[PDB]
């Protein structure tokens, strides 16, 4: 049987950043090569493997984890990187080992008057561990005063949205991305 | 009940060092997006450094190397170290905090930094 | 291969009730990602408009903000004497570093 990497790539929506989809892969044989030689792929970039040297490479579980995030944040999508979504919406560990594959989604996920479907995590007290995963909605707390689940002055909703127009520059255009997390074994 | 007050310029050699001092109240710097804004006398607004509520510091590329900014969570407070200064650095230094993607809805009153000749 | 606001006019002198409005350009569609400050001379900037369109609490009614992509306008329905002073507009969720428009000075004559 082959990996379901069409549900992956070829899925209809995505994910949004905060909130990304994790789905396992395993007890599949998986076609890499293809994936690479792929001229519609904007960004793929691997980290502790060569991406043609891929198929002769057996692992126990291969995690593929799904979102979008503007073309300025894919650089932030990488090991040991610092911002808005490496800080607060997805983190990679240090000795990550894997992929990361993205690719220019404006015709998809931008509408006319914008596309308020994708939504960021801009506020949060603390960074976010390696693959750690939040998706609560409490008023963010910025003073010494409880906000009791009233926005306004220093209490703020913690997700904010893209609104992507077609218009937009590449790098406030919607990206799809995939990271592939490899269990690489001797 | 809200402000911020910046305090620590003055006037110093170039190469010399300069530490900036900004006391918050009505609000919790370490839970903010602080900035740091410098303005040369009679030019635009310079956006310098910022400091995420996480930790994160991020810094224009003419202060990069020579500018450390940190804070006091104790004493709620936002702190701009200045080192290797350079004629190009005298302006008004103001921090200000970010409260949506760069809107910075409470400014201090500044402080002058003057680098002399 | 940044994104560059530009803001015109650089400068305007205007009279009293005078209608005002000033306009920033980027270089590339930006949706509504804007501020609009106002710095009197000696004192600190002070938030006008932000996301294109919002207008900041406290802010008198006469200041509103339009546009989205690439054209943005700051309007003054009527210049009040105390209206002097720079404007700035500013690029939102700007990456790398928050990016500020150049200033457009408002003097006010007879
Ligand atoms: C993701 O999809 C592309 C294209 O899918 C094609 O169009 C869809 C609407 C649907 O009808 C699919 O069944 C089609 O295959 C895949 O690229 C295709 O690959 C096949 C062989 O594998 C080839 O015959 C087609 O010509 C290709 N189509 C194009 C447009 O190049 C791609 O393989 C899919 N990716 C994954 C990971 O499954
Ligand atoms: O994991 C998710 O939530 C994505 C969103 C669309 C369907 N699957
Ligand atoms: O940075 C690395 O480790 C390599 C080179 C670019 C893609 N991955
Ligand atoms: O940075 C950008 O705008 C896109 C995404 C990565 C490569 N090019
Ligand atoms: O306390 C407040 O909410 C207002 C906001 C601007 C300054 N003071
Ligand atoms: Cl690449
Ligand atoms: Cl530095």
């Amino acid at each position: 049987n082959l990996c379901p990497f069409g549900e992956v790539f070829n899925a209809t929506r995505f994910a949004s950043v905060y909130a990304w989809n994790r789905k396992r892969i395993s007890n599949c044989v998986a076609d890499y090569s293809v994936l690479y030689n792929s001229a519609s792929f904007s960004t793929f970039k691997c980290y502790g493997v060569s991406p043609t040297k891929l198929n002769d490479l057996c692992f126990t579980n291969v995690y593929a984890d799904s979102f979008v995030i503007r073309g300025d944040e894919v650089r932030q999508i990488a090991p040991g990187q610092t911002g808005k979504i490496a800080d607060y919406n997805y983190k990679l560990p240090d000795d990550f080992t894997g992929c990361v594959i993205a690719w220019n989604s404006n015709n998809l996920d931008s509408k006319v008057g914008g596309n308020y479907n994708y939504l960021y995590r801009l506020f949060r007290k603390s960074n976010l561990k390696p693959f750690e995963r939040d998706i609560s909605t409490e008023i963010y707390q910025a003073g010494s005063t409880p906000c009791n689940g009233v926005e306004g002055f220093n209490c703020y909703f913690p997700l904010q949205s893209y609104g992507f127009q077609p218009t937009n520059g590449v790098g406030y255009q919607p990206y799809r991305v995939v990271v592939l997390s490899f269990e690489l074994l001797h | 009940q809200v402000q911020l007050v910046e305090s620590g310029g003055g006037l110093i050699q170039p190469g010399g060092s300069l530490r900036l001092s900004c006391a918050a109240s009505g609000l919790t710097v370490n839970r903010n997006y602080m900035s740091w804004i410098r303005q040369a006398p009679g030019k635009g607004l310079e956006w310098v450094s910022v400091i995420y509520s996480g930790g994160s510091t991020f810094y224009a590329d003419s202060v990069k190397g020579r500018f450390t900014i940190s804070r006091d969570n104790s004493k709620n407070t936002l702190s701009l170290q200045m080192n290797s200064l350079r004629a190009e650095d005298t302006a008004i230094y103001y921090c200000a905090r970010d409260f949506y993607e760069g809107s910075f809805d409470i400014w201090g009153q500044g402080t002058m930094v003057t680098v002399s000749s | 291969s940044a994104i560059q606001l530009t803001q015109s006019p650089s400068f305007l002198s205007a009279s009293i009730g005078d209608r005002v409005t000033i306009t920033c350009r980027a270089s590339q569609g930006i949706s509504s990602y804007l501020a609009w400050y106002q710095q009197k001379p000696g004192k600190a900037p002070k938030l006008l408009i932000y996301a294109a369109s919002t207008l900041q609490s406290g802010v008198p009614s006469r200041f509103s903000g339009s546009g989205s992509g690439t054209e943005f306008t700051l309007t003054i329905s009527s210049l009040q004497p105390e209206d002097f002073a720079s404007y700035y507009c500013q690029q939102l969720n700007s990456y790398p570093a928050p990016v500020f428009g150049p200033g457009t000075k408002v003097d006010i004559k007879a």
